């Protein structure tokens, strides 16, 4: 049905994205677990890590696009990656080294992360019908890799420790690397204009130099988040000041505003959501018993199930309203399971947690997918820039967002806990509601401005 | 996943017994880690637990007697109960769950050890 270079592209990104997710699934944990963190500290930690993660996705985009070539920078990114999943691993040996290891591995992402999808719009002549199943086909590899390293990561890391997770997350990097490799020949005609001229070292060096500073000031700011708050604050005044000096502009504010809020609330997952499936659920569901952290592989599951069904089945601005909402309920419908359907002993069915994600990956289905393809039509880099830049500042948000759930390590007690997830549950639920209907109001104006 | 108890046996009143709990599989340094108790005709209860980072909790009528606590090296947790009197008499089970909580019904563990018999005797020494 598709192009031969379709199907690398498909593994190439299920692979890395198995890495990375392999990661995701343990982080906070292993925060408070290996390293003794708070789960405030863990989770603001976590925000940081996450808003480096993607706020540095416009670097990977112009190295691939303009110094070393779409495929070169697809290698380069993937081999940094793999370096970056073994360092973790070393941080057990070396606990010094942890920071590093997670700079290392946001570098990576940054590098790489532009390029897969980059490179399979190239695979189709401009107008192929088949580019959009193409596009959703590459979403469920991305949620595929997610689906099986959220389930399994957890599960080894409980039986075989933090260095064999980390070590087969770089082993599934070493992988995406063989596939690309052994695949080379498959995308000879392909790529960005400086893939067909050799390769320039002068700018290959400036690329490794800066990939290096950039990593020790990754770990330097994910040590001391104090100052990645102040940083990314006085940038987004910066930025904002720089872009009202300077129609449907105006409308990428407004979507990129909404979006912020969804990310805030996607951080919740690795986070807060996280803890409150240890500490407030049932560990077992239709019989079987399951590592609660497994429970994170809620959101790539009903991704992988509802993209077909709804690549099946107003528009933008109507269809951002539509994810907001959605969050609105599964922030909702947590609080009220906690609040009403709990056990005598503080614990809550599973399936309520079930629905939550249904709800959140509907969100996500709704806003992110549809966010950056259509982003694109009202518009470019500085737009762009404040995309990446914002989107990091709402995982930085929902870092802190996460820390009102906070548990300190003594209490022991599902009574006590559960109180404190359906209070901060349910204020989410009803801010991004009442966000929803604000911009349930704007959509026929805003739908104005797209004309 | 799957947990070894190991000391019950037969005790004077006032004597001291030690339980261990220790896991095949799993590291168990992530559970949670109760001890229930179930005598004759009752019901399983929860008697002392400590959760995955040193968080404890104990009943009532063992407070004072009981201590839990864990060895994370051997990777093994320890139900020390001093003071036993003949109404600690019963099948004690370890039971495991991840995480910082200890729920107090058994629906909230999902590992289970298959039991240790503790026998407290009045018996005492003649005068
Ligand atoms: C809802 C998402 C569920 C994620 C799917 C789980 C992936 C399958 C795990 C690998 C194969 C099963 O392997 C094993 O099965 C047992 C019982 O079935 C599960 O349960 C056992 O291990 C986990 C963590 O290691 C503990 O939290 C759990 O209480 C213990 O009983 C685990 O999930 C898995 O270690
Ligand atoms: C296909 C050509 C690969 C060239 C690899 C050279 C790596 C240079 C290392 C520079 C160290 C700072
Ligand atoms: C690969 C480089 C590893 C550096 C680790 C630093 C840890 C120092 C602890 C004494
Ligand atoms: C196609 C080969 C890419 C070279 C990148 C490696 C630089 C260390
Ligand atoms: C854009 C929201 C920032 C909030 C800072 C407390």
């Amino acid at each position: 049905q598709q192009p031969r270079p379709f199907f690398m592209i498909f593994f190439v990104e299920l692979w890395e994205r198995f890495g990375y997710y392999g990661v995701q699934g343990v982080l906070a944990v292993f925060f408070v677990k290996q390293l003794g963190f708070s789960q405030e500290q863990a989770f603001v930690t976590f925000g940081a890590f996450a808003a480096l993660v993607y706020g540095l996705i416009s670097i990977g985009g112009y190295v691939g696009d303009h110094l070393l070539g779409t495929k070169r920078t697809i290698v380069l990114g993937a081999l940094v990656l793999a370096i970056g999943y073994f360092m973790t691993g070393m941080s057990l040996l070396k606990p010094d080294l942890i920071f590093i290891a997670l700079g290392t591995i946001a570098v990576g992402n940054g590098l790489f992360k532009a390029n897969p999808a980059s490179l399979l719009s190239k695979c189709y002549p401009p107008k192929d019908p088949r580019l959009d199943g193409a596009f959703t086909l590459f979403y469920m590899s991305i949620n595929i890799g997610s689906l099986i390293a959220l389930s399994l990561a957890p599960v080894i890391a409980d039986r075989f420790g933090y260095s064999v997770t980390y070590n087969l997350c770089g082993a599934g990097l070493i992988i995406a690397l063989l596939v690309y490799i052994a695949c080379r020949g498959m995308v000879k005609d392909i790529g960005s204009e400086p893939d067909f001229r050799p390769m320039s070292f002068s700018k290959l060096l400036y690329v490794l130099l800066g990939s290096v500073v950039m990593i020790f000031v990754c770990a330097w700011l994910m040590h001391n988040v104090e100052v990645a708050n102040l940083v990314l604050i006085v940038l987004s005044i910066v930025v904002t000041i720089i872009f009202f000096r300077q129609n449907k502009m105006f409308v990428a504010f407004v979507l990129m505003l909404e979006a912020v809020v969804f990310y805030i609330l996607y951080a919740q997952m690795p986070t807060s959501l996280n803890f409150f499936a240890i500490n407030n659920v049932h560990h077992e569901i239709l019989g079987f018993s399951i590592n609660p952290v497994s429970f994170q592989a809620l959101n790539p599951f009903w991704v992988v199930l509802a993209s077909p069904i709804l690549a099946g089945i107003l528009s933008m601005p109507m269809k951002f309203t539509l994810g907001m909402f959605m969050c609105s309920l599964g922030f909702l419908t947590a609080a009220a399971a906690g609040m009403w359907f709990a056990d005598a002993q503080g614990l809550t069915s599973p399936w309520f947690i079930v629905l939550v994600y249904l709800f959140q990956s509907l969100g996500e289905l709704f806003i992110s997918a549809l966010g950056l393809a259509m982003i694109a039509a009202l518009v470019m880099g500085f737009i762009l820039g404040m995309w990446f830049l914002t989107q990091a500042a709402a995982f930085l948000l929902g870092g802190y967002v996460a820390t009102f759930t906070a548990v300190p390590d003594n209490i022991t007690d599902p009574l006590e806990t559960l109180p404190v997830y359906t209070n901060v549950f349910g204020k989410i639920g009803l801010v991004t509601l009442g966000v929803a209907v604000v911009m349930l109001l704007m959509v026929p104006w805003l739908k104005r401005m797209i004309a | 996943v799957q947990l070894v108890e190991s000391g019950g046996g037969l005790v004077q009143a006032g004597g001291s017994l030690r339980l261990s709990c220790a896991a095949s599989g799993p590291t168990l340094s992530n559970y949670a880690v109760g001890w229930f108790r179930q005598a004759p005709g009752k019901e399983r209860e929860f008697v002392a637990g400590i959760n995955w980072s040193s968080g404890l909790r104990y009943k009532d009528v063992v407070k004072g007697r009981f201590t839990v606590s864990r060895d994370n090296v051997k990777d093994t947790v320890y139900l020390q109960m001093n003071s036993l009197k003949p109404e600690d008499t019963a099948v004690y089970y370890c039971a495991a769950r991840f995480g910082g909580m200890l729920p107090l019904q058994p629906s909230g563990y999902a590992n289970w050890g298959q039991g240790t018999q503790v026998t407290v005797s009045s018996h005492h020494h003649h005068h």
